[PDB]
DNA sequence: CTGACCTTTGACCTAGTTTG
DNA sequence: CAAACTAGGTCAAAGGTCAG
């Protein structure tokens, strides 16, 4: 009938958006749907012609979605059982403690170069910390090495953040110096240390941040599912889920009167990255430029 | 190395 | 505006005694025309618009508990539609469709309505421009120099190509911004801070619309850029993308409507830990009553999607997470480059800003 | 300051 | 893994039913 | 009867499978 527009092949109709060929067609559609990344061995130039064209598949899928293929044109298996969950109920009404909060409670009761003696110091009580938050230990020990790593920045802050509630105009390092605002400024960082104070220790102060509360915040903050490298982050990314649960209804139990408070709780997560990013940067800066005055567990973490 | 050992028990 | 009895999407009518769809007829007729048996399955499948071609099984039985009848097939008019005109469920509708909750459906109905007319391009647009079923043109392809020479320092073309759109959606979601109850009351300094941090995450929030894992449109929709495209240009423009493209796969496995990202938009707008606010006991106040109606508009757009009112607020730290990103991108072109023409408008926005 | 423009006219 | 070849879906249109 | 609807049929386009 009409020629296929990728490879050159008789094309047996439409499929997808395009005239392709049977071959070419489930080419497409396997892509798609194992959701497969190919790459390509020349110059991604490789030739499709209905000879060749198995001689590369990152340039014949390139040749597919030029030839104007279209992906959301599949669908997917109209085989599966779709559902993950164990039958009738898995932990008898949700036990809605899979992730028991009373755990992350007493996990969490368990001028620049002194900022940083204290994160050294407290970048041990992390493994500490993270030990102790159920299904922690239970994961691959390489996700928690990945998982750790990827958090400890903003971890680290949030913890400190909040330890510096009431004590206004300043803060308070894990160890018992005293920084105070127009401290830094002095030291150029007044910029950054200013907006831990407004959007963080602020914000969390007029709140009445329980302690509970923010050790939920730092779970997930940990249990995150997006850090490049997990074998698996299905899993992580529903142990997250879980502590969304427990803490959201944490907070229909502990207050009644404010319906809106688990939402305004899950708000305080965007600055304390914008925050946590901005002082990474203040670090590969401080770094690279030999001034060196950090220990050794900052080593592996940058 | 560090974040390992720690882990590593 | 009715549903389908069986799997979701609008009916086509009434088939064999029931309200169903197209898809759901003539299942239940091909099931019938020819003795079709389909091995159980104990599990009670979800039938839905997607799962509805999973388990055959699960959906003709669920169909027949609708009350699919081959001897409930029914001619004519509707003599009595009067009576069953009420959307059969106004009775609901004094006592879901309220009290201090049918204000909120009231809220939404109002923002997508304000949605609809302040952007061109929705995501509904855009799906079918991607899913192909429409009656356009497909997209004009462009993989390379060929392509893209047909468009009627090339790194450049196109990254000026798009500072040039930002511009034009920052009037867009200007005027939306001027809907949404009490932007306007509040003072005209926070106004304007609100929204030098509003509209680049709206952007990419909007931006991941029109987005698949292998490419993006463009200019209308009548264009589409590979993604492989993009991510091979000069040495500092290559990474410009991926993380929007990263971003964009994730948010779009929400599957959220237009109707669910026209209140989301409200909320980011309006946030009360913006740097440089004066009155945030106003701000916040709208926000708060802006998400009490989003987390209604998600458990009934989506009854099924656990934790989605928290899972789609963490998107929201992933869009600053790339924001800042971008800007440090931004700052690094300053140097690796001399000619940084970047639009006036857009110098306002982004200088300052974190 | 070029938003204030927007934001002032309807 | 490919892709020849076989089964379903369901959007759209026709021919006949029922209400006013 | 005209107008307001449906059961069916039809065919392109999706889905599957399983030697090679
Ligand atoms: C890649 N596309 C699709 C749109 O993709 C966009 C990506 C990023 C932005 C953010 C802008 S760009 C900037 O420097 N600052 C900003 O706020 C805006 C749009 C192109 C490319 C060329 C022509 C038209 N469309
Ligand atoms: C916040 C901040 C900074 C970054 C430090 C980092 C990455 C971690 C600190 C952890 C602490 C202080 C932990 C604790 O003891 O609780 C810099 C140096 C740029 C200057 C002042 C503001
Ligand atoms: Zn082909
Ligand atoms: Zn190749
Ligand atoms: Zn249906
Ligand atoms: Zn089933």
């Amino acid at each position: 009938k009409h020629i296929c527009a990728i490879c050159g092949d008789r094309s047996s109709g439409k499929h997808y958006g395009v005239y392709s060929c049977e071959g070419c067609k489930g080419f497409f559609k396997r892509t798609v749907r194992k959701d497969l990344t190919y790459t390509c061995r020349d110059n991604k130039d490789c030739l499709i012609d209905k000879r060749q064209r198995n001689r590369c598949q990152y340039c014949r899928y390139q040749k597919c979605l030029a030839m104007g293929m279209k992906r959301e044109a599949v669908q997917e298996e109209r085989q599966r059982g779709k559902d993950r969950n164990e039958n009738e109920v898995e932990s008898t009404s949700s036990a809605n403690e899979d992730m028991p909060v009373e755990r992350i409670l007493e996990a969490e009761l368990a001028p620049v170069t002194n900022i940083c003696q204290a994160a050294d110091k407290q970048l041990f009580t992390l493994v500490e910390w993270a030990k102790r938050i159920p299904h922690f230990s239970e994961l691959p020990l390489d996700d928690q090495v990945i998982l750790l790593r990827a958090g400890w920045n903003e971890l680290l802050i949030a913890s400190f953040s909040h330890r510096s509630i009431a004590v206004k105009d300043g803060i308070l390092l894990a160890t018992g110096l005293h920084v105070h605002r127009n401290s830094a400024h002095s030291a150029g960082v007044g910029a950054i240390f200013d907006r831990v104070l407004t959007e963080l220790v602020s914000k969390m102060r007029d709140m009445q941040m329980d302690k509970t509360e923010l050790g939920c915040l730092r779970a997930i903050v940990l249990f995150n599912p997006d850090s490049k490298g997990l074998s698996n982050p299905a899993e992580v990314e529903a142990l997250r889920e879980k502590v969304y649960a427990s803490l959201e209804a944490y907070c229909k139990h502990k207050y009644p009167e404010q319906p809106g408070r688990f939402a305004k709780l899950l708000l305080r997560l965007p600055a304390l990255r914008s925050i946590g990013l901005k002082c990474l940067e203040h670090l590969f800066f401080f770094k690279l430029i030999g001034d060196t005055p950090i220990d050794t567990f900052l080593m592996e973490m940058l | 190395k560090i974040l390992h050992r720690l882990l590593q028990d | 505006a009715i549903e389908c009895r069986v799997c979701g999407d609008k009916a086509s009518g009434f088939h064999y005694g029931v309200h169903a769809c197209e898809g759901c007829k003539g299942f239940f007729r091909r099931t019938i025309r020819l003795k079709l048996i389909y091995d159980r399955c104990d599990l009670n499948c979800r039938i839905h618009k997607k799962s509805r071609n999973k388990c055959q099984y699960c959906r003709f039985q669920k169909c027949l508990a609708v009350g699919m009848s081959h001897n409930a097939i029914r001619f004519g008019r509707m003599p009595q539609a009067e009576k069953e005109k009420l959307l059969a469920e106004i009775s609901s509708d004094i006592d879901q469709l309220n009290p201090e909750s049918a204000d909120l459906r009231a809220l939404a109905k109002h923002l997508y309505d304000s949605y609809i007319k302040s952007f061109p391009l929705t995501k509904a647009k855009a799906r079918a421009i991607l899913t192909g079923k429409t009656t356009d043109k497909s997209p004009f392809v462009i993989y390379d120099m060929n392509s893209l020479m047909m468009g009627e320092e090339v790194a450049i073309r196109i990254f000026q190509g798009c500072q040039f759109r930002s511009v034009e959606a920052v009037q867009e979601i200007t005027e939306y911004a001027k809907s949404i109850p009490g932007f306007v009351n509040l003072d005209l300094n926070d106004q304007v801070t609100l929204l030098k941090y509003g509209v680049h995450e709206i952007i990419y929030t909007m931006l991941a619309s029109l987005m698949n894992k292998d490419g993006v449109l463009i200019s209308e929709g009548q264009g589409f850029m590979t993604r492989e495209f993009l991510k091979s240009l000069r040495k500092p423009f290559g990474d410009f993308m991926e993380p929007k493209f990263e971003f964009a796969v994730k948010f779009n496995a929400l599957e959220l409507d237009d109707s669910d990202l026209a209140i989301f938009i409200a909320v980011i707008i309006l946030s009360g830990d913006r740097p440089g606010l004066l009155n945030v006991k106003p701000i916040e106040d709208i926000q708060d009553n802006l998400l009490q109606a989003l987390e209604l508009q998600l458990k009934l757009n989506h009854p099924e999607s656990s934790q989605l009112f928290a899972k789609l607020l963490q998107k929201m730290t992933d869009l600053r997470q790339i924001v800042t990103e971008h800007v440090q991108l931004l700052q690094v072109i300053k140097k690796t480059e001399t000619d940084m023409s970047l639009h006036p408008l857009l110098q306002e926005i982004y200088k300052d800003l974190y």
